[PDB]
């Protein structure tokens, strides 16, 4: 029954909630949310959405500052600092933080320091916090770990294929590209930005960006670490991303035997977080997709024998809100 | 009265708040 | 000779920045700027853009602290608040407060406190305050004032030809609609805003927003006084948009007269600052138009005798940055 | 129970049958698709839709002629000639001219050589073809008639308010401008085209196209003739599109009794037809309304007491096939 | 004093033209110019562009069936069969096929049964046609070669900086993939296509397609003959393009080191064609750069030593035009 | 003129489609 607040009613933010929404028999009970806005663009935001559709539910305010969902009332607070948050009287036990500007215990902590029991980064915890990634190294979380990341977008699309090829060929040394999505971190039009290129309208441009998922990615499958890197190339599109994985692997193989071995781990222990898509589509159809990734066997190539190519696609903002919901059940169900 | 346009106020060139007309 | 200084390197600050550089023989002499941003943070946005492409001319930065378009070095300042700006101790007669953060006297004012004798608003002004549209009334200004404001982009075009349609047929009542290009105070996605639409996926959407540039043409014609009004819609385009005028008049006219009364005006009282486009165009094509206004012939039709309608395409960046660079020629040749 | 085939499975086509496959207890009966694409493409393209997304149902080949919706088998013919379709052999009773080429009686006229009782042109039709939109004249429609048209987009969504307009408050005369989301019909990129505003990049500029939408409104609304015209323009948004009407009623007023109006209709006699929205939505949250007109009140305006200003959001592939279904369940319970 | 005819003036068509037009002495004369439309398009379309915007020159008819473009008259012919073309009448010496739908030696054939005494395709071959590069093999060019071709745009990036990384590494095998801007191939919105994919809305969707460059690029370099392999991805800009190109080479080497060499390069041989960028820039930042191939340095990496990834950026419409004119002027300087 | 004969004949082509809206 764990109790639940969202910081941050950004994209991730809404799309938790949702994700959450519409799960059958769940541990978490969210009834709190956080952003410098209040009630009004709360209330609003979660109704609708240039990408997700009018949300199906109940969606009216109720008082100047809470909210309600098909029934259930959620306090809507409007705090920037998350020292001085209600986590201690809301029983708050974990706390999703996903402002994208709390990312170190520095920061999260606050929210400990608040009252709240545990913080969920929706994103790469800044320095040394326990990542996660579901499917690859969830299980290996333990409760005494206050705060702890869940990665990146990327980051859990890639771990999941990355972890199947290295067991059933062996990763030696690879190299990957995501054509991305564009983000809130980007400007509309030609803007300031601390990244010259990130500064550059998104829905006009090929634009190059740094990515750390080569390397998170040895965090949680520690036999990948020193193995991989690349870039970023975010385009423009709203939502639905791709990664463009080369590695050279160990046991010789072709095509056909990458996907059948994909599949196989798509129907056992990736069931659900992994998928083989063996149809001629394109990234729009992959909205809403739950899972962390999904193949497009077709696409699949192996030049030279031990040079493999994949392309997998996932949906960064409602796929990885479904692996955020997944990490809180994961925490609420070895509570201590 | 909401927290955004209090918010607003005292920063006005945020992301949040910025207003063009035309 | 007469010392320039732009404060909000924005859209604006940096087109605006172009405009003068391309001017056969300016009498401004442009030596600071002043961003929120970083300086080749600055230097770098300016010799690309991805609405005007390369800038032509050597933007590289001169020293930690300053520019250097084509060896002219421009000091390049940053601090928020502008009662802190080096313009006493730098010596600025004319300050273009292209932020539209301070638009009235009580804001755009703490630019005079600095040491800014006369300021130039960007934008409409706020509460009472002196406004100008260069071609219509870039001649009621006095010296005598102060601080000034070139208005809306989509009035500064909604005006040059509202002008010869009132004193030509007798402008009786009136309502307006602008497609315009969406712009910085929109969201890339869906994000909280105090105004719950400009909040809205800009590149996805057609945006509804609340604008003055309709009461706001009875200022630079009084006579216009509470007759015309409507709406704007943002739309996915990064430059250019169009004026959708329709007022119903007492002096009865066909459409095709309409136009030739445009036409005159064309080469006379609005040459340079009007325009008419007898082919069939696109937006795009009217990019870096330096005409305020430019009526699209073969669209202008006439209901019932007199309700006329008549369309304006503007580059409102490039367009507007041009009568900018004008409402300062006005001031520093008008110069006390 | 009519036997319906959907000539032309485009955009229109598609959308149609999902609309239909939506009603409950309908008197129609799918039973055949015709495009020059056979079975492969059309199951394809209808499971997976860019703008609708991805259809949730049941979608697969059949036999290999057919598909199969949630069990309904519906034969796929594929002829480019109207005259040789098996409508005979298929017991059509009506056929859904979708191809947007056969709009005259000699073109519609083929599909009752082939065999099929009654064709109805989704588009504006040509000739002495009589027009109609569901909730205005869809009365008038008497078994006599084999080919009718059912109109465009946008004249399904103005006459229901202009119906309201004209009939309370009077209307004298009128323009009109609808930002319209590009359609099939546009270059993609710079290419020939006998119309030089749609061989322009359809998702890049603000195209503008003569329409003829307005004056249509007289064949469904008699009086009007005359009285009303109009332009469109083309934005970069694949889908749902805005009507911009500037009317000049004869009975004075103002905007709260204007929507006031409206909101009156919308329960009275043009209910599922007519809808009044006061929420700050844009474009995208009106996908898949079954409205043939929504109106913005937050928008509507008045000037000189009698110029009055209504703003109308419409999806102009979704509500439009709405209405085809409607005016063919007309069309099948007036079956004489 | 080379008699030119372009036939389909279709994006390749135009740019052609214009990159001639600013051919500083050229041995080259555009005499005509065929496609399906006439003056009407020609002229309008080669004045305008929503990519390359206006073009400075006067382009006005002259005649029914010729155009003026600053003085010198071209021709318009229209007739879709190139038998049928007055190639002898006009006395045309060399064809630029860019129809798209001429690539094979059989149907390039005709304009030299029409008159043409040598034809090039504006794109890769089909049947015995010689294919040529410029910078890497059209110096293997013979006088006596009827029909050639210039390859595609992204083959033309590719063999480049592929050329310098084999010679000075030696590639043992690798694999590639084009993010490209989309084309006149794909569809506005879902529409029919034999490639269920393209027919995918192009500007909505990131569209996996193929690419026979990679085996391309053996043509012009043996060496190659099945090393690389690659796919392509469509992405919502309408010019400008990017290969990622990973290769396994034999000599173990360093980021530095490698765009080191590329850079050696782009001063002594590929001088002109390839060129090693270092600003952070963007895709549009690159509009009309004469270089087939733009290596951006800073996402230049290697992996483990022998597994090299580049990026390389090039203007499909543009970069590739110059190329065309560059070869047409290969086969001038070899006439007889 | 080349084009509008064309296209009466091939009303559904790329250079010809005009719809309505
Ligand atoms: N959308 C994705 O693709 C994605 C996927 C995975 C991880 N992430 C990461 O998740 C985080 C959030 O991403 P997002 O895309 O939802 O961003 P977003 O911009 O839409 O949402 C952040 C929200 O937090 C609010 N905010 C800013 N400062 C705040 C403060 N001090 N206190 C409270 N609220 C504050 C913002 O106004 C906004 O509503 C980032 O760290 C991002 O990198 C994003
Ligand atoms: N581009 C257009 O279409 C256009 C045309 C005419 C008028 N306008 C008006 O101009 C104004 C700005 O538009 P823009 O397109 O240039 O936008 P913009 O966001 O690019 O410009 C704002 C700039 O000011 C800087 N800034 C913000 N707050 C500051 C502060 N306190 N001190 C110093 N610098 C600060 C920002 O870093 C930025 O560079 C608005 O008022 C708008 O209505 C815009
Ligand atoms: N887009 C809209 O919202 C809309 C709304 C109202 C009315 N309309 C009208 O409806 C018509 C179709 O519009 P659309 O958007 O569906 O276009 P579309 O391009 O998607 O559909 C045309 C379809 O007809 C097929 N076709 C062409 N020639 C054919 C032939 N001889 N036989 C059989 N099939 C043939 C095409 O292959 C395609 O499947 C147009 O006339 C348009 O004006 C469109
Ligand atoms: N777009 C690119 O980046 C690119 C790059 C390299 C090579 N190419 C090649 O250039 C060619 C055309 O590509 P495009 O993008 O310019 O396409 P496009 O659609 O803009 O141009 C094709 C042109 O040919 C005309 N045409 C078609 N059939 C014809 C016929 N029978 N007779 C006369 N004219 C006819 C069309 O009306 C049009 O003007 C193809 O061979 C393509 O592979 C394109």
């Amino acid at each position: 029954k764990l109790k639940v607040a969202i910081n941050g009613f950004g994209r991730i933010g809404r799309n938790f909630l949702r994700c959450w929404h519409g799960r059958k028999d769940s541990p978490l009970d969210i009834i709190a949310i956080n952003d410098t806005g209040g009630v009004k663009q709360a209330s609003h935001l979660l109704k609708y959405d240039s990408t997700l559709g009018i949300f199906d539910a109940d969606v009216k305010p109720s008082g100047e500052t809470a909210i309600s969902v098909d029934g259930k009332i959620i306090q809507v607070v409007s705090n920037r600092n998350p020292s001085l948050l209600p986590w201690k009287e809301l029983g708050i036990d974990i706390v999703i933080e996903g402002t994208g500007v709390f990312v170190d215990r520095e920061g999260a902590g606050k929210h400990i320091e608040a009252g709240a029991k545990k913080v969920i980064i929706t994103a790469p915890g800044k320095g040394d916090i326990p990542t996660y990634v579901v499917g690859v190294n969830a299980d290996a979380y333990s409760h005494d770990e206050p705060i702890i990341s869940n990665a990146s977008c990327t980051t859990n699309c890639l771990a999941p294929f990355v972890k199947v090829l290295d067991q059933k060929f062996g990763i030696i040394k690879g190299t990957m590209t995501t054509t991305h999505s564009y983000t809130g971190d980007q400007r509309l039009l030609d803007a300031s930005h601390r990244d010259l290129r990130r500064a550059r309208a998104a829905a006009l441009n090929i634009v190059p960006t740094s990515t750390g998922a080569a390397k998170a990615v040895a965090l949680v499958l520690p036999n990948l670490k020193g193995k991989l890197n690349g870039i970023a190339l975010r385009v423009p599109t709203p939502n639905v991303s791709v990664v463009d994985l080369v590695v050279q692997v160990s046991k010789k193989t072709f095509a056909e035997e990458v996907n059948a071995a994909f599949r196989d781990s798509a129907e056992k222990e990736l069931k659900g977080i992994l998928d083989v898509c063996d149809e001629p589509l394109v990234s729009v159809d992959f909205r809403c997709s739950d899972f962390s990734t999904t193949i497009d066997s077709s696409l699949t190539m192996v030049m030279g024998d031990d040079m493999v190519k994949v392309i997998a696609w996932y949906d960064n903002e409602w796929g990885y809100s479904q692996r955020v919901v997944d990490l809180a059940d994961i925490v609420a169900n070895n509570w201590k | 009265s909401d927290p955004l346009e209090e918010y607003c106020k005292d920063n006005p060139e945020t992301n949040e708040c910025r207003t063009y007309d035309n």
